[PDB]
């Protein structure tokens, strides 16, 4: 009965921004007052939508992406951004209906001598459509040479380390993020608020 | 779940070769390589390693594995090397996250 948010926001592991993750949320009750009534995120915008008359809302089916990175990309997630981020790894569509959520998670992410597990897309040919998402590992050719899979100059490799320290100031840290979207069809709702 | 590789350890002289397979394991998913990388002793980076020239590398999904191929050893290639793959989890494959082998600790002589 009950939405799995819990799931999503407590999840010990969050992806990777390149390889985000989508949890489809429906048939199920969510009391998103839980959520706004929590002082422990840095950001909580939503587009389309008023947070508080969540509880009071119905919808066809919600959506969670959830990822990390670094503190000062976070201005990316938001509907008609440019950057490596927006372009390359995780764009939301200009007509965006839903929240954007983060916080802080250097206590999590961050390690002693840097933690190299979260990647990041640096080179793409074209940029990202809205909510598409592009794990491939092909060698990226920035000039005019076929690079024929090997690497070298203006041959890349398009997947980087963030390389989180728990030195780094806090534009630097992990931040982890959570897009909830609210999808609204001709058809019956199945997530609905308490109300 | 995991990602097995193999060699543990491994000791070689100047010239010779290295062979390292990883195995996905306990996954009812898809998976794909993500790189290999090595960490020098003594020091927390991890180098991605490129594939070319003396380093080769091959997948095979039939047996859910992936394998580096590294030639021509030299002392400076002691380290420790590792294995990345991206693997698909949860009920319906629909999540993914990144999982590591546990390493080859590689020392060449001579
Ligand atoms: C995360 O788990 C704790 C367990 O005590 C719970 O109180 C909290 O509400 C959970 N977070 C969310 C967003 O549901
Ligand atoms: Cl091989």
């Amino acid at each position: 009965n009950l939405c799995p948010f819990g799931e999503v926001f407590n999840a010990t592991r969050f992806a990777s921004v390149y390889a985000w993750n989508r949890k489809r949320i429906s048939n199920c009750v969510a009391d998103y007052s839980v959520l706004y009534n929590s002082a422990s995120f840095s950001t909580f915008k939503c587009y389309g939508v008023s947070p508080t008359k969540l509880n009071d809302l119905c919808f066809t089916n919600v959506y969670a992406d959830s990822f990390v990175i670094r503190g000062d990309e976070v201005r990316q997630i938001a509907p008609g951004q440019t950057g490596k981020i927006a372009d390359y790894n995780y764009k939301l569509p200009d007509d965006f209906t839903g929240c954007v959520i983060a916080w802080n998670s250097n206590n999590l992410d961050s390690k002693v001598g840097g933690n190299y597990n979260y990647l990041y897309r640096l080179f793409r040919k074209s940029n990202l459509k809205p909510f598409e998402r592009d794990i491939s590992t092909e060698i990226y050719q920035a000039g005019s040479t076929p690079c024929n899979g090997v690497e070298g100059f203006n041959c890349y490799f398009p997947l980087q380390s963030y390389g989180f320290q728990p030195t780094n100031g806090v534009g630097y840290q992990p931040y982890r993020v959570v897009v909830l979207s609210f999808e609204l069809l001709h058809a019956p709702a199945t997530v609905c608020g308490p109300k | 779940a995991s990602v097995n590789q193999t060699p543990r350890t491994a000791t070689k002289e100047t010239g010779e070769s290295l062979t390292i397979n990883c195995v996905v394991t306990g996954a009812s998913c898809s998976w794909s390589r993500t790189y290999w990388y090595r960490k020098n002793p003594g020091s927390s980076n991890q180098e991605r390693i490129s594939i070319s020239g003396r380093y080769v590398e091959s997948v095979n999904k039939g047996a859910k594995s992936f394998s580096l191929r590294i030639k021509d050893l030299t002392v400076a290639d002691s380290a420790t090397y590792y294995c990345k793959a991206l693997i698909n989890t949860g009920k319906d494959c629909t999540m993914n996250f990144h999982y590591d082998g546990a390493g080859t600790v590689l020392t060449v002589n001579q």
